[PDB]
Parts: C-alpha cells; structure tokens; sequence
DNA sequence: TTTTTTCGTAGCTGAGGCCCTCAGCTACGTTTTTTTTTT
DNA sequence: TTTTTTCGTAGCTGAGGGCCTCAGCTACGTTTTTTTTTT
C-alpha cells in the first residue's frame, strides 16, 4: 500500500553531498541527479544533512518536495561556494521552541545572558562582567583579528584581510576564496541543525535582523576550532580548485568532529543560558 | 551506528526506491549502508509493509560472535 | 505581494529575467520587479540561475500542489524577515494583544463583536457553537444525513462520506493558508487561538474563511456521491481558489488580523 | 575486524563453493562475514582469479563519513 | 583455473560449532551438513577454529581434507560432550617450534623453569622457591581443591568431589557432567591453537606422557578464570540437557574473554620461561 | 605396524568391530585386535561410532590419496605417544647421535659405509654428487635427454617432461613416506639430514628409496612421452606402493634408522 | 488581438533476456617440485 | 572356495523458470482530518 516516510537524527547522516550540471528527478520516489549523457546517480537524500546544488543543476518540483519530506536541507551555491539559497519544510519548525527562542530575543536582559554564553563557549572564559552587547561585540571582533593574524603566520599565508568582490569571485584572494567555501560549508550544516531542531534562523543575539543571523550566531562559536584553520592550510597550497579541496576538508572534519551531533546540543545550551526553563 | 545490508528479490518499484532514500543500492535488489538501531527497525517496517510478494533479507553488523544477524520477510530456501 | 504560479515547464534566466520554459519554446515571460513570490505548481523544474536571480532580488519559492491545495517546500525556510517573526511572535506572547488579535479574529469570522468580559479560553467554546450550528444548517441545506463532525485522525476510511469531504477540504485549506502566510513572511508555528501545533496560524486563519467556499463544496459534493469524493474536492477547492483568487485576499487579511495588537507593524 | 558482503554475479560453482569457505551465503551470491583487513585482501584475490566472466562487488565496513567501502571485479550498469 | 587455499589466523576465527545428525560432504569445495530430510546447511569451516562432531555425524573425506586444509580441527565428542578424538594435518608442525618445544622438555632444569611460569600465570603469585616439579603439582592440586570447594559455596552447588564413570554418563552428578563438557570446550580451542602455533599436543611439562600433555598444561592455567565457574552456575539451575547451554556459554566467555588471540602468546610465554632463546 | 587400506565405501561398527559398508552390504569386516591403522582413500565415509571405537582402541586414523600417494589428514594430530617424539627429538638435538643416525641412512641408501672422517654438513655433498651420477645413468639406461635436474617450485610448467616426471613421483613418494613416518608414530618435521621444513623427516626416510622404484618409473614414463605424463606417474608410484608393500616396509626401516642413535628406544 | 495540452512521475503490461538451479551424464581420485645447474 | 564396479565429487550441458529492465501507454498532480460526541 503506502507507508509515510520520516526524517531520520541529524547526527545520523553524512553532512553534505556536493552535486553539479544533471537534472535531478524522483524515480520510483527515489533523489537521482541524472547527467548530459544519460547516467543515473542515485542519492541516498535522506541519509544527508545537506544537498548542496551547484551551477547547471535543475531540479524537478518532485524531488524538492521529496527533499523536503525526507528533511534534507537544499542549499543552492553559487561562485567560491558561496550559499545563495536554501530549501526545506516550512511547517517544519515547532512553536514552543520558536517561542521560546523568540522570548530570549526579545528581552534585553535575557538576550545578553545568551551573547555571555556564545562568548565563553567560543573563547573559553567568562566576558568581562557588566558589559553591553555591542561591547562585547567589539571584544569579540578584536580577538577574531588576532585570530586570523595566528592563522596567517602559522600556516604562512599572507593575509591582507577578510576581503571579497560580490561583482567578481576572481578579485578576492585564494585565502578569502577558502574561507568563504569552508564558511559556506559550516553555514550549511548549522541551518540544517538550527531547522530539524524547531528553531528559527532569522532570530539571532549577537547578530540581528539577517535571515541567517542565528546561523551565523552558531557558526561562529565553533568556525575557528574547525573550518578556518583548514582553510588557511589548503590556501597554503595555492591550488587550482580550491573549492573541492576545502569542501572535502569540511566534510573529513565534520566527521572526526562529530560536528553534526554536537550542533543541536550546542543551540540548546546556547538558549538554556537566558534561564527560562527550556522547551520538550 | 553499525553497517547495514538488504537484499531484495521480487518487489514492487515503490520498495525499490523507497530503500533508496536511506541507502546505496550497490547491484540490483542490494543495498549498503550505516545505520543506526532504530533506523534499521524503521527500514524493516518499511521492507514489511511494501515488499508484498516478493522476500527480503536484512543483514547488519553485531558484537555477538559472528559479528552479524540478519533476519527475513517472505519465503526462500537459504 | 503580487506573485505567479507556474506550472508545467522549467523556470530559467534570460537576459535577467524570469522565464518558464516548454517544448513550445518560452511560455511565460516574468520581469524581475514583477513578482515578490513565485509558487511552483506540480511537473515544474528549477534552474540553477533562476534560484541565483531570485535569491538576488530577494524572489520568495515556494513549492506548492496545484492553487496551492499543499504545501511541500519552500525558499528561506524558518521564514525570511526577523522583524515579521519577532512581531508576530510578541503579539502571541503578550495576553492583552494576543486578546486583541483573537477578538479581531473573532469579527473577522462572524461578522459581529466578539464578547467583551470573555478571556480566549471562553471565547473558545462559543467558536465551537457556531460552528456546530453552521454545520447543522449546511447539513439541512444541502439535504445531507448530518449526526455531528466525526473523524479519526488515524484512520480516514472510518469516517462517512460528509465528514471524509469536509476534510479534504479543510486539507486544501490549510494549503493556501499556509502558502499566504508563507508569503505574508509569518511563521505558520506561531497562533493565536490555535497553539502548540507546528500550524497553529494556519488554523487560526483558515478557521476565518472556512464556512465561506470550501466547507459548502464539501457538502454539495457529498450530497452528489460521486466515486472518489475527496479527489473531486480537492479539484473543486483547486477551482475555487483560482477563480475566487483566495490566495491573494488572505495576505491582507493576515496583516489585519496582526494590526489589531495596535503595535506598530514593520516596514 | 569488520562486516563484508560480497554479491557474485553469473560466477563458475568453484566460487561460489570457495567463498562459502568463510563466508555465510544468504542469498544466491550474496555472501556475509566478519572479516580483517588482510583477509579481505585475500578474498578478494580469490575472486579476481576465481570470477573468470562474470561480475562481483565487494563492501565493507569502515570508518568513513559514509561507514563503508567497496570495489568490483568485471563491469557492471552500476 | 585454480587457487590455493590457507588458513586464516586463529584469533580471526568463531572458536567451535557443534554438528550433528547429518552427512557431512562438500560441495563445489565448500564444507555442508545434510540432515535426514534433505535440508543443506553451509558451514564457513575457514572461519572456525573448532568444529565438534556429535553422534550421527558421518563425515566424507572430501570433508575432513578440507578442515585439514583450511587449519580447522575436527573435534570427535562423546556423551557429556567429552573429547574423543580430533583430526588435523600432520605436516602442520614447525621443526624450530617442535625442537624448541622438545629441548625445553627434555631437560630437568629447563622444564621446572616453564612449570614455575605456568604456576605464577596460574595463581598469580610466584611459586616457593626451589620446590621440584613434584611438590608444585602437590601444592596446585591443593589449591585446586580450595577453588573448587569455593566456586560450590558461592554458587550454591553440592559438591562431592570430581566423579566420572568412564562406563556410564548418568553416573556422574550434574555438576561434573557440566565441568567435563566445558572442559572439554577449552581443550578443543586449546588444542586448535598449540597445532596452529606449531607446537605438539603431545609434549608437556606439568602433565607428561600423555597424548594431550601439553593442552592440559595450557588449558589449567586459564581453566578457572573462564570456564569452570560457567559450569557451576548452569550447574545450579538443574537444567535438562546441560551440554548444549555449557556449549553456547563457553563460546560467549571465548568471544568476551578474547579466548583464541589470548591463547598463542600464552603458550609463547610459557615457554619463554626457559631462557633459550625462542626461535621467530 | 597392522594396517588396512579402506576406499568407496562407509567405515560403521558392528557388533564393537570396524566395518567398511556400500550398497552391496558389508564389503570389508575388521576385527578390532587385527589393525593398529587405517588408511581411509579417496570416497570413504567416517561414522561417529567409529572414530569413537577407534579411540577407545586407540586405532590411528589416516586420511590418504589412493595406497598413500597423498596425506591429507591425520587422527591424533602432532602425535599420539610422547616418547617416541622426544625419543626422535633426543636423536636430532645431540650432534653425535644426529650423526650416526646420519651415517645409517647413508648406509641404507648406497649399500656402503659413510666416510668416517666427514661431518653431516660434508656427508651432503657425497650424497649429491652420487645423486647427479645416477640420474645420469637412468637417462643413458632409458634413452631420456638430460642436462641435469632443473624445477622451478613456483613453475610446474617451466620444466620438461623428465623432470616434471620426477617431481610428480617424488610427490608420492613424499606421500607414502608420511603415512609411514605417522603410522610408527614419529614426526614428520624432525629431521636429520634434512632441518627445519615441516616434512623434513619425510624427505629424509623417502631419499634412502626414491632410486629404487620410483624414480626409474620417472623416467620410463618420460621415455613413453604419454599424453598426461604426471597423472600416468601418479598411478604408476600408486600401484607400484600396492604390489611392493612399500608402506610396511618402510616401518621397519625408520625403526632401524632411529635404532642407529644406540639409544633404547620406546616399549 | 482568440480558439494557447504542456511537464514530471507512477502504474501497468508484454517482450526480451540474463542467470540461477538441477537432472543426467562422464570422468576421476591429482594443483605435484626439498639445497637443482648431468656424466 | 573365483571371475567381488564400489563411493564421493567436479565438469559439462540442456531444460526450466524466475526475475530484472525497459518501452509504450494511460492517468494524474492526491495518502488528507486541528480541541469532533449537530441543531
């Protein structure tokens, strides 16, 4: 007869799978990425936290539907990897967590205590007390200076900034190149994570009024332990394609990190921090 | 999270790609894949309810001595 | 928020605009600034460039079954704008305002005053008076053995053929509500008098149009006993949500059940 | 030591006999065991001299992101 | 055309598999019982260090060939699953082993040395200095005697001593139906490896004289550790067929207990004890 | 030193006696007193009671190619007695009695005394060199072209038919020596002239015999130049171990070449 | 200045073909070499 | 008081049959229900 089909455990899927120039349809309910000369790919999509669909794919309205029910992320990349898009189930998020992340955000007072705990969990002590979030914001950013400053001169890369061109993928460095597909990567997984948890990504603390802003308040906290470092490394090399190199180094990474198990504990611990007692 | 295999013979398309979703078919009718417990016991209630007529074999990988069980759905001589 | 349905073709770029592509060469020409929201009907097909000139202008997607009787899937999922979430949001948090909204939810409905000394909790069962009382008339109208709304959630084949009609309908209901609120840029999560349910401002909002079209259809069909009485509602509800354009006048609609918070909407 | 499945394919009787040796047929060439790296190794020389016309995939349990790996012996549509 | 078949190392191996009631044959060079009816059951002999002929079991010499070729020893058991016989290849053994082995025999000095090992490996603690190899076997039975009497006390069992009849099974009590069975488990195993690791079952140093000497010798070491206390405790429930419920529970304790890896370097440490030097 | 050779056929008890069985009813009746060994060929079946009866008269078991030519397996593997292996093993760990035992092949294998003023590492090159001597004369006696003895160990097809018939026959010879050596109860890997190879007493025992029969069949074999000249050598070393009783005789003859140690040996 | 039915996918069915299994027959007991370069 | 060919297993081949695949056609956009026990 007919059997409904159901998203398996984030920390249970590959993280993402990378797919260029086929059309994509649905075979016998089955994702099938399908090339110029007539051969067909199949895609375990439900086994995937992340589908990232590069130029000249072409997707049919079944298998985003199906993408959707099986509760794979669709992100669409443009240039140096750079996500551009994304699909997914709309009913998908919860109300209780929604509403809960919304009263966190809401309320000055609360939203600082979540900015303190992104803050001790991305450097590993205590914000200096009694300080705004616009200060913090600023003690952060000085720190991901030196950061990057680090990076540079242990894996000798030269860096002149964190710089790109949106009319122009070429005009930006090789370094900058690597960490925007690597970032682009992390954003990928941690919108997964933040949706198939209940959560909104448009409602953030310490970054605001973005469609990713929580996204980018997540990434964040752990961007510098794994992807960045990785980055500088292949920049190192001066590759020719260093997109495919730095999504496999994500996705090697992600694995020996246990980055998708990690996330959603990560966002709960992250909200716990206002002191209201937590959802579920 | 342990591997997983299924063999299928005789079933309806539906089945087919319904594996699909959660695993790689590697020749026809078998399948490969990592999955955890309770996912192996979600494939299997997918394999009873839509594989019909035809029969299945689920095969996955243990601590017990031979390192794997398997169990059937349907009839075949093995 | 103007917007399209496709259908039947692939979606591409030509010389920067939007384009739906058949056998029969370009079907459908769309101008970037033309649409806010571009509904993708069944047996559609996306380019790569269409998704990356959408995501330039800022173009909502969202995958739909036909007239938007489903919703399957659509772009920034988890909604696009924090101000349109944190309004709403703070308007279903605040009891006075949630009040407010649920009263004008009320009106909006049933065309009278909501009563005053009444909290949403006991506004609660008058709602369900009137609606047992719609449906009683609809039941007598329509000539249809009615005992009452009977369905099981777990099993649709125990139901009669009224109550399995009714629901395809509501189904389809749900449908363009949740596509509207989608293009609204509200979250579906977030209700008023609806709570807890991943669609609770679906129900709300539809529970306001509900006895208008589909609810009547519902019953003229299950008097006429066809073969597949859900499909030819489905159908039905297809064609009225075309003709009778009920996509479009549920975003304002939307917007002016919000506005009664009497707190400043956003941009 | 980890799991192995090897599904034969249009193979002479002498294989299929030689890899019952240590693995447990489960279906008309479908072969499952537990097995070490240099084992496998060696299971699959045996195959590729054994195999003659027909085909054979080889999949086994490893600690990559997908939790296994596999080779083919001849050609085969996937 | 055709192919050499070895044996794979011990320690990859299932330790036993119980056969009865049935024709063994092979088939296409594969090892298969046939019962009364007709019904084929294949066994992976290669993969198996011991497999256990039980009464009704008639095996071709196409079989036993081919245990002999993939290293497999056919073990012949009795009632009360005793060892009655066992066929291996002859031509299995080592000469360096063989000869080491028989050098640390042969000489006195040499030989209280590897007792002396096997009595600490056994008790955990050195044995009295300068005993002979007759006052050690005096102070191990008696040592032996406390254990058992222990196990009794702590199980719960009534123990009368270690009795068999040789004449009839249903002479002896339950209890030491169940030691004989599991006993006779762990010399199955044990005599797998001394042959595997190319030594001769034959030449032992605490037990002489015998065909089984040295499996004695190896077996006691570990004997109480694993298996005789699993014999008590099926012993106290009184079960109807205690052979088959020893069986399964002796290849449990093998598979936790790493019995098969465990067993070779036993015997090279033993023998170490010697001081000559060991051959590779 | 009893022994029976059993082929086609199930080995069964009856009446506390070995049996041999086929189709046609009791083919072979075997009191338990009348045989130490059996030598199970090719198409034989083992019963449980048996291999039970067989231990409890303490009966070797040895698996065969036909009258030997082969050994596949054995009952009481790595040796049944003690002290007939550590009586073996005593003879080849003491240089003087390695030495002797040495000098006593030699001399059953050339009818000659050894040269007393030679070593076991020196006896070898004498041994060798009377070896190429009658190879030389057997290839002029059959009219075979020789240019000495050339195998390659991972070659079979490498050699010509001469010496591909050699080495066929010296494999039987190697097969029938085994079943010897394990029927006296000695072990095949300890050796004399020969060290540190598993079948290193075998090659030893089967070098004392290997001119007399076998090797001449070599060569006439190789002369006749057949179709399949290994397989025809087989069957040749096959009947020629029935006819000439070479199993039993060699017994004796390990028994004496271990006797030459002067060391009491076993009861 | 209209009468524009076009795309993606599942079910069904028959043809084609690959290959798995077994019965019935014939053939065979076997996958070898042990300090090799003759006299 | 002889003339006793008998068993286990692999290779080969043809018949049978099961099932995997795909082309060609038709049908359809769907697996629903949101605080239910009428007036």
């Amino acid at each position: 007869t007919w059997l409904p089909l159901n998203p398996i455990p984030l920390k249970d899927r590959v993280s993402m799978i990378f797919l260029q120039y086929g059309q994509i349809d649905v075979i016998d309910g089955a994702f099938v990425l399908i090339d110029k000369t007539g051969i067909r790919t199949h895609i375990p999509v439900g086994s995937v936290a992340c589908i990232m669909l590069e130029p000249g794919t072409r997707v049919s309205h079944a298998a985003v539907r199906l993408a959707a029910q099986v509760g794979t992320l669709l992100v669409w990349v443009g240039e140096a990897g750079v996500r551009v898009y994304a699909s997914g189930q709309p009913g998908g998020a919860r109300s209780d967590k929604l509403l809960y992340q919304a009263k966190l955000a809401l309320d000055e007072d609360l939203r600082l205590k979540v900015v303190r705990k992104m803050f001790e969990l991305r450097f590993g002590e205590p914000a200096p007390a009694r300080r705004s979030v616009e200060q913090l914001r600023g003690i952060e950013g000085s720190r991901v200076r030196a950061t990057y400053a680090l990076l540079a001169k242990q894996y000798g890369v030269t860096w002149n900034g964190r710089r790109y061109d949106p009319k122009d993928w070429e005009k930006g460095d090789t370094i900058n190149q690597c960490i925007s597909a690597a970032t682009s990567c992390l954003y990928g997984v941690t919108e997964a994570a933040i949706l198939a948890a209940g959560y909104a990504p448009a409602i953030g603390f310490v970054h605001t009024g973005k469609p990713l802003s929580f996204v980018y308040d997540i990434a964040d906290i752990i961007k510098f332990d794994t992807v960045v470092p990785k980055a500088f490394e292949i920049a190192r090399r001066n590759p020719g394609e260093p997109d495919r190199e730095v999504r496999l180094a994500c996705r090697d990474i992600f694995r020996s990190s246990k980055t998708l198990a990690k996330l959603i504990p990560l966002i709960e611990d992250v909200l716990a921090a206002g002191e209201i007692q937590p959802p579920a | 999270m342990s591997m997983l295999v299924v063999v299928t013979e005789n079933v309806p398309p539906r089945l087919r790609g319904r594996l699909a979703i959660w695993l790689l078919e590697v020749r026809a009718g078998v399948y490969v894949g990592d999955v955890s417990a309770k996912i192996r016991e979600m494939i299997w209630e997918q394999i009873a309810g839509l594989a019909e007529e035809g029969n299945v074999v689920m095969a996955w990988a243990t601590n017990t001595e031979t390192g794997f069980e398997f169990q059937t759905f349907g009839l075949n001589r093995r």
